[PDB]
This record gives structure tokens, sequence and C-alpha cells, in this order.
């Protein structure tokens, strides 16, 4: 009695993590003087930010 | 150090204040900041009555048609504007500033004295009573006010350069706190025009009053014809 399934939603699998895979970024901080100045922060956060 | 030092004040000390020349000299203004402003800092030259011309930025690069003779050096704290062989258009008022961090500041000013298209249109000059309010225009054209923050600045008589207010390119303003929050700046995109509307007004506040627009990110450039507000007790 073939009538089909539900199939109406996507069903998705997702990693262990929930994210999955990331790069590395610097902070930085704005020059306030300026419309569009930019300076690394490297004061108490760290140069390996995910 | 790996802190800045938050919520003080940069003062920019130019010394030394007069310096007297004759045809050809040799001429050298040094500046000595506060606190650090890194490699940011700006040197201006203006005549009296006439808005600044940016001379320096980057502690060593020249604007569009600076000549070969004015150069500067600098890091830090002390940063030092030098003219390689001075000529009578050169006796002019000069001005050190940092766009590094806003509250933007100016020098003092020195005085050099001898030896024996964008456009910006502000309103008609006027005077008015102590303890009242005043209204100035400041009429833009060339360019749109979202893409480009405008300042405003002043000059009391003989005095310094004072920087009022800006309002920045999404409509943010920004203030000069030690003046209590008398400047209020407002801005129409329909008739493209930045007004300067001043309150409790008092003898101290009688001065030029100077439009002002910044680069993409680099010093101010584009200047207005100033308005004279006179106020007399």
């Amino acid at each position: 009695e073939n009538h089909g399934t539900e199939d109406e939603l996507p069903n998705y699998c997702f990693p262990l993590g929930g994210v999955g895979n990331n790069s590395t970024y610097t902070k930085v901080k704005p020059k306030t003087g300026q419309e569009n100045g930019w300076e690394k922060d490297a004061t108490e956060f760290s140069d390996k930010n995910e | 150090d790996y802190k800045d030092d938050d919520d003080k004040d940069i003062v920019m000390t130019q010394s030394p204040s007069s310096l007297s020349a004759s045809v050809g000299d040799r001429v050298t203004i040094t500046c000595k900041a506060s606190q650090s402003v890194t490699n940011d800092a700006a040197w201006y030259q203006k005549k009296p009555g006439k808005a600044p011309k940016l001379l320096i930025y980057q502690a060593s690069t020249r604007y569009t048609g600076v000549p070969s003779r004015f150069s500067g050096s600098g890091y830090g704290t002390d940063f030092t504007l030098t003219i390689s062989s001075l000529q009578p258009e050169d006796f002019a008022t000069y001005f050190c500033h940092q766009d590094y961090s806003s509250p933007l500041t100016f020098g003092q000013g020195t005085k050099v004295e001898i030896k024996r298209q964008v456009q910006l249109v502000q309103s008609g000059a006027e005077d008015k009573k102590p303890g009242a309010s005043v209204k100035v225009s400041c009429k833009v054209s060339g360019f749109s006010l979202g893409r480009y923050g405008v300042h405003w600045v002043r000059q009391a008589p003989g005095q310094g350069l004072e920087w009022m207010g800006v309002i920045w390119r999404g409509g943010t303003t920004d203030y000069n706190a030690k003046f209590q929050g008398r400047v209020t700046i407002t801005k129409d995109d329909s008739k493209s025009t930045v007004y300067m509307e001043l309150s409790s007004l008092r003898s101290e506040d009688t001065a030029v009053y100077y439009c002002a627009r910044q680069g993409s990110n680099f010093p101010l450039a584009y200047w207005g014809q100033g308005t004279l507000v006179t106020v007399s007790s």
C-alpha cells in the first residue's frame, strides 16, 4: 500500500562540536579620531582567536 | 605599555611658541604630546582668518600639492615640523594635531614672523548678548553627508584651535565634553547642510567658527569659510 512518506522538512547531521571547522583571527580595536582606522589588540586577549 | 590611558586628555604642547626668520632660512618646530598617539599626528599651516591647510600626515607623508620644503619626523609623543629653506609664503601660524583618538586635538599654535568639486559654505556673520543661544550653518556640496562625517572647530581671537564636535557618517554625534555639552550638531540630508547650535553663550565664546571634513580616514582637509560669532558684555 504505497502512500509515500512525510518529507516536508529537511533533516540534517552536524559535527560533535556543533560549529565544525574554524580559522585564526587577531583582535582589532578602532582609532577613534578616524572614520575607518584600526589598531591590533594584543593586550589581555590571545593572538590565536577561533 | 600594554594598556593605554583611558579618559585622559590628549594635549599637544608646541615649542618654541614664536620664531623669527629671514629669506632662505632653515626652520624647526617640535611638538610634545601628553600621551602616545603612535605614528598618527598631523601638521597644519594657517593664515590668520582663513581656515588651516594640511601639510604632513602619518608623521612623514605629504598631502597633494604640499611643497618639497615642508617635512615631518618623530614617533610616540614627540613630533617635529621642519622647513628646509623658508620663503615669505611660509610666514603664517602653524598647528600640531592628532587624528589618532577622538576628542581630536590641536596645539597652542606657533608664530613664524619676519626679522626686523568639494565645497563648504557657511552662514553670514553676526553677534548676540550673553545668556542666549545661536545656530550656524554649513551648506555642503560636491559630496554626500552619509559618506563623510562633518567636524566643527573654532579659534578664539589670537588663541589656539578648539575642536567643538563632529557628527559621524551614520548620524552619530561626538562632542568635546570639556565645554559641558553646550554644543549640539545636527544635519539635513535633503538641503545637504550641517548645523551647529550653541547655548548658554558667554564672552569667552566670541570666536571664528569653522566647518571641516576628513579624508577616507586621514586628517582634516576640506574646510568652510568660517563664521564670526561676537558676544560682548
